[PDB]
């Protein structure tokens, strides 16, 4: 089944992947488009706004926690996106895709906790 | 007589007429001789006789030429230096050792490193950059040796030469040492008339920086003379331009008959200690009329404490106290060594603690890039010997020797300590000692030592629970001896406090900073790593030639000119803003992070002087002591 995928071209060999990701890292390094940065700093207010009511009402610190990091996380996963279609600057539909697997991955982690639930 | 040497002779003279430079470099080094001497006459230091060529000129004006000196260098390099010599002794006429050539700029294909020097560079010049690991005794060796004959009551002579003077192999003539002249007479050695020539032997192995992290690494010997020794030390980062030369017969005489091969080495012309990262080698730099003038010209305006520390790290929202803290640990302060063996203090030491993603990091990373003699370390990673010393054994003398430790390393400059917290008890009792004794006292088997280790400290740390708790006390967030906090001389509790407009801040200045080119790159075109190797002589963008930020070469200038010209005195009226202000600290009924004792009124000390450095003010005045006294209460209240 692999053999077939791989010859009608929805999936691709593993040395192609290679040579390909290492000619994504020494030849594209994409950038965050104007457009792109009042996304990104809106849900990165909310997300923190979210866990800090959640703090205030439950007056004890999460064990989780969600910091800037995150938020270079995010610009760090939407420029390697950019970075796929060799794309020199990054649009929203990179940016909306980061936030979507940052969601699936950080953020239900931190509903798991108790603290960072409560909404 | 030769007459291709004669014809090098002539054509460089030719080349140092087209250039002035050299010549009043020779003038220059001339008179300050002739006045060292004048001086000794009437009433100290000697220049050494060599001159910095450029190879760059040299290219321009005979490419034929400077193509010989660096493909055959046995040929080229004596008649220049003969030419030199020369030169020398016309402009000496009015007013005896041969002068030598040095040489800069680049190389090209000879630019090399242990690992790639092969044979096929062997008789070339070549310019090697490593990292020096072992260090030769600095041994004299004989050149002249004079005799007395009292029966005759003459005196006598005989020169020696070896393979390693002169780049052209000659007949290797052994002249043995005399000890009876030709008519038979006893001859007692003359000591003090005969003359010895420094020598000296380094080792020099490939950068770890640049070395392949897996294998082995490669070195090579280089030979320096009586001028080009002691410019090293084991640990400094090297560029050695210098002949490629190789010695005896390896193994083709009878008496050899053995597969060492030709012993192969670098004949020392020039040695310049690169200042890296996190290195040995202080990073100082060429201060032009112009900087200076401009250095003058900020020392003037009202705003400069607010202008240098907000250009510190403009990358980093916020922290600005802790870039007010970091400039005045940066200018240092002033110790005072005293007649009767006392010794206080001028260096100022930061510890900042505090939650995660706090630029912590990062403004540690920064001081480590932009001070002279940072040496990074963390906690774990280093250990009692690490920081200190420890005990080795040499190979040649047998007995044992001293391998200096991050912080006789760092001294006269910075330690960056990350993740403070995590260090071991051991640890923490020899940094105790450092950082306020400024010395290292060992006392190990059979050697009993003192080295200095006059250090700015700055460290990171977290607190014990993870997160800093408002309504719990500090001592339980700290969890470090009273001892070690009373060292520190401001400590900075960082808290990650979620606001609104805060959090839009911090967003917004993040993706300013994310959105940056660097000069002459392209929207999608990945920036390039070089790493920093510089010369060790002796949210906006645009701060370019002081516009309204400083940038980091022009405030590194800043630094240096502050630190080398400007040592302020104290004043009464900052003296008693200073008393006042510690009294009142002493028996204030505030709780505050930081105890007080009285290494915080010696802390305002060095902070006011430190401000008084800022200024460029030889005293230090009351608002040096009121903005001095304002840094102080934020980190404690
Ligand atoms: N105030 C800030 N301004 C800009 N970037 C920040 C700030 N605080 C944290 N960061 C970012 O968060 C990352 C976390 O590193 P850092 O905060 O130095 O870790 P630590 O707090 O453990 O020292 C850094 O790469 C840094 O770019
Ligand atoms: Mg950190």
């Amino acid at each position: 089944m692999q053999n077939q995928q791989e010859e009608n071209g929805s999936e691709i060999s593993i040395e192609k992947m290679k040579r390909y990701i290492t000619y994504c890292r020494l030849k594209c390094a994409p950038r965050l488009s104007p457009q792109a940065a009042e996304k990104l700093s809106s849900n990165f207010v909310t997300i923190r706004k979210q866990l800090l009511i959640n703090e205030l009402e439950s007056t004890e610190r999460s064990s989780i926690p969600i910091t800037i990091r995150q938020l270079e996380a995010i610009i760090r996963i939407t420029e390697s996106l950019a970075k796929l279609e060799l794309s020199p600057i990054a649009q929203e539909r990179h940016v909306d895709e980061a936030i979507r697997l940052f969601q699936a991955s950080t953020m239900d982690a931190a509903s798991q906790d108790p603290i960072g639930g409560l909404n | 007589p030769d007459a291709v040497f004669g014809d090098r002779v002539r054509r460089f003279q030719e080349f140092l007429d087209t250039f002035t430079s050299y010549r009043d470099s020779v003038r220059s080094i001339q008179v300050y001789n002739s006045n060292n001497a004048a001086n000794y006459n009437d009433d100290l230091n000697i220049l050494p006789h060599r001159i910095i060529i450029s190879l760059d000129d040299l290219r321009e004006f005979d490419r034929s030429f400077w193509s010989g000196i660096l493909v055959e260098p046995a040929y080229f390099i004596p008649p220049a230096e003969k030419a030199l010599t020369d030169l020398a002794d016309s402009m000496d006429d009015v007013p005896r050792h041969p002068w030598k050539l040095s040489f800069k700029g680049s190389f090209g294909a000879h630019a090399l490193s242990p690992r790639t020097l092969t044979a096929q560079h062997l008789n070339k010049l070549v310019s090697v950059e490593g990292i020096v690991t072992k260090t030769s005794l600095v041994r004299p060796k004989l050149i002249r040796s004079v005799h007395y004959a009292a029966k005759t009551g003459r005196f006598h002579y005989r020169d020696y030469t070896d393979a390693t003077t002169t780049l052209t192999t000659r007949i290797p003539t052994p002249a043995i040492y005399p000890t009876e002249d030709t008519e038979g007479n006893k001859l007692t050695t003359e000591y003090g008339y005969s003359t010895f020539i420094d020598h000296q032997r380094i080792t020099v192995q490939e950068m770890p920086e640049m070395a392949p992290a897996g294998q082995l690494p490669r070195s090579i010997d280089v030979i320096l003379d009586d001028d080009l020794v002691d410019k090293t030390k084991p640990g400094d980062r090297v560029n050695v331009v210098g002949v490629f030369k190789s010695l005896g017969a390896g193994g083709m005489n009878q008496s050899n008959s053995t597969l060492i091969g030709f012993k192969t080495l670098i004949l020392g012309n020039t040695v310049y200690p690169l200042h890296a990262r996190s290195t040995g080698v202080a990073a100082r730099q060429m201060l032009t009329d112009f900087d200076i003038r401009n250095i003058n010209k900020l020392s003037k305006k009202k705003d400069i404490f607010d202008i240098l520390s907000q250009s510190l790290a403009p990358s980093i929202y916020g922290h600005d106290h802790i870039k007010k803290a970091i400039l005045l640990m940066l200018m240092g302060g002033v110790e005072k060594n005293l007649e009767n063996g006392s010794h206080l203090r001028g260096d100022i030491n930061i510890l900042m603690v505090g939650d995660p993603s706090t630029a912590k990091s990062q403004l540690l990373r920064f001081v480590l890039n932009t001070a002279s003699l940072a040496i990074a370390t963390t906690g774990r990673g280093s250990s009692g010997v690490g920081l200190t010393a420890a005990v080795t054994t040499d190979r040649e003398t047998g007995e044992r020797r001293l391998e200096a430790g991050a912080m006789v390393l760092a001294d006269r400059g910075v330690v960056c300590i990350d993740e403070f917290d995590k260090m071991t008890d051991v640890d923490r009792v020899a940094i105790h000692e450092v950082m306020e004794q400024q010395t290292v006292t060992i006392a190990k088997a059979g050697i009993h030592t003192t080295l200095n280790a006059r250090c700015s400290v700055i460290a990171a740390a977290n607190p014990v629970f993870g997160q800093y708790d408002v309504n719990r006390d500090p001592h339980q967030n700290i969890a470090l001896p009273d001892s070690l906090l009373s060292r520190f001389d401001l400590l900075f509790v960082v808290t990650d406090d979620i606001n609104e407009i805060r959090d839009r801040s911090i967003s917004e200045h993040v993706l300013r900073t994310h959105r940056y080119l660097p000069p002459g790159y392209l929207e999608g075109e990945p920036v390039r790593e070089r790493l920093n190797l510089s010369l060790a002589v002796g949210g906006n963008y645009n701060g370019t030639e002081i516009p309204k930020l400083v940038t980091i070469p022009f405030l590194r200038k800043y630094v240096q000119y502050a630190k080398e010209r400007v040592i302020p005195q104290l004043t009464q009226e900052a003296i008693n803003v200073i008393v006042k202000n510690y009294t009142d600290l002493r028996n204030d009924d505030n709780t505050k992070k930081s105890p007080i004792t009285a290494r915080t009124l010696e802390t305002l000390i060095r902070l006011a002087t430190a401000h008084a450095k800022v200024r460029l003010s030889k005293t230090v005045n009351k608002v040096d002591a009121k903005v001095a006294a304002n840094l102080l209460r934020f980190a404690l209240l």
